[PDB]
């Protein structure tokens, strides 16, 4: 059947970054107080959306999403080669089209399934999956930067 | 502009209008097809400042009064959504700012208390040393109390 | 001898002298030592067109 | 037979730069007190990925 669904995303709002935003801002403050590095850097929302876009287009993200989606598991015949081929095909089913601001077109993601409800639900779940992965990566980055700053302050 | 060009904005606007409600036939597939058809009836053409042309929006309906009223209502709808989003962003930024300011004030209070405690201890030790050496002359140096903590003994 | 001995004892009791920068750094280190509050499941995107 | 596999990489993160990041940052501070280094210079992870 090969039904298709489309989603268009943008940078998150300040309110949906939870506490993370504030924490990141705090660290930025220190990077301005010592070791001048501001250089009118992109906002926290821009970095979060950059990480989200990186996760959305990632081959590994699509592979790991399909491996646990309960829609791939049903279409498993028990043969390793056939399962690998189907996994590769469904990884190729998800496509990411980056947008450029010159013609006011935003980043889009298209998913292909065998039915319309599947095409909708799987795309929603994949976007949530990529967002969660990006959030986890951002939290790990925040932990690393916080530890480095704490070490530097202790030494000082 | 982002609200104007958004697919979601057009979808909700058409859902909340009587123009779409009166054209519903009760069949879910037909209603969805009609909604999708009318979403494409609103076209946003971004402007170009180089050619001195501004952003425009075109709405297509089945009657001229409908084409006028629906476009006016849709522009108002997009403006209201943009205003709500801007208010949410302002509230989030305000909360972040007040959290940061509260933390800064707490740090300033802690620093002041630490300095005050250090001066307390220095004064107490200087008094004990002066009473040990019977320095009761009440005057040993011309400068005022703004002496270093190590030189506070030069007072009776 | 008396004034010098008193100065020696006072300096021994008081200890090293620190400036305002040291206290500010100490307070900032105290706030850094509590650690970041890692809240998961925060959204890193917003929908301009939701899947349908 | 001629089978083929592909990998796609990007810049590392502060977390898996180990201690190295911190060390490098320290030196960079010593390079901005003296000679001023460069205010707009590539980050530590950028240089690490360039070498990789």
């Amino acid at each position: 059947q090969e039904w298709s669904s489309t989603a268009i995303t943008d940078r998150p709002t300040v309110n949906m970054l939870g506490g993370y935003y504030s924490q990141q801002q705090f660290l930025r403050n220190l990077d301005v107080r010592s070791n001048m590095a501001s250089a009118d850097q992109p906002s926290v929302m821009d970095e979060a959306y950059k990480e989200f876009v990186m996760q959305l287009a990632s081959w590994d993200t699509r592979r790991e999403f399909w491996l646990q989606t309960d829609y791939y598991k049903q279409r498993m015949v028990g043969n390793s080669k056939a399962d690998a081929a189907l996994l590769d095909e469904m990884i190729n089913n998800i496509q990411f089209i980056p947008g450029d601001f010159t013609r006011a077109v935003n980043d889009s993601v298209k998913l292909i399934a065998e039915t319309a409800p599947d095409a909708n639900n799987l795309l929603r779940q994949y976007v949530a999956f990529a967002s969660q992965r990006a959030a986890s990566h951002l939290n790990d980055e925040l932990k690393g930067a916080w530890a480095a700053r704490t070490i530097q302050m202790k030494a000082q | 502009v982002m609200q104007l060009a958004s697919w979601d904005t057009r979808r909700e606007f058409w859902l909340q209008t009587d123009y779409y409600k009166q054209r519903m036939v009760g069949n879910s597939k037909a209603d969805a097809a009609l909604l999708d058809e009318m979403i494409n009836n609103i076209q946003f053409i971004p402007g170009d400042f180089t050619r001195a042309v501004n952003d425009s929006v075109k709405l297509i309906a089945e009657t001229a009064p409908d084409a006028n009223n629906l476009l006016r209502q849709y522009v108002a709808f997009a403006s209201q959504r943009a205003a709500s989003h801007l208010n949410d962003e302002l509230k989030g930024a305000w909360a972040a700012r007040t959290i940061q300011m509260k933390a800064q004030v707490k740090r300033q209070e802690e620093v002041a208390k630490a300095i005050y405690d250090r001066r307390m201890n220095s004064i107490e030790q200087a008094l004990k040393i002066a009473e040990q050496h019977n320095i009761s002359r009440s005057a040993t140096d011309v400068p005022a109390e703004e002496l270093p903590d190590s030189e506070m003994f030069l007072l009776g | 001898r008396p004034m010098l001995q008193a100065e020696l004892e006072n300096l021994q009791a008081v200890g090293p002298a620190f400036d305002l920068d040291y206290d500010q750094n100490r307070a900032m280190l105290n706030t850094l030592n509590v650690g970041p509050t890692l809240d998961p499941r925060f959204q890193t995107y917003r929908y301009l067109r939701t899947p349908e």
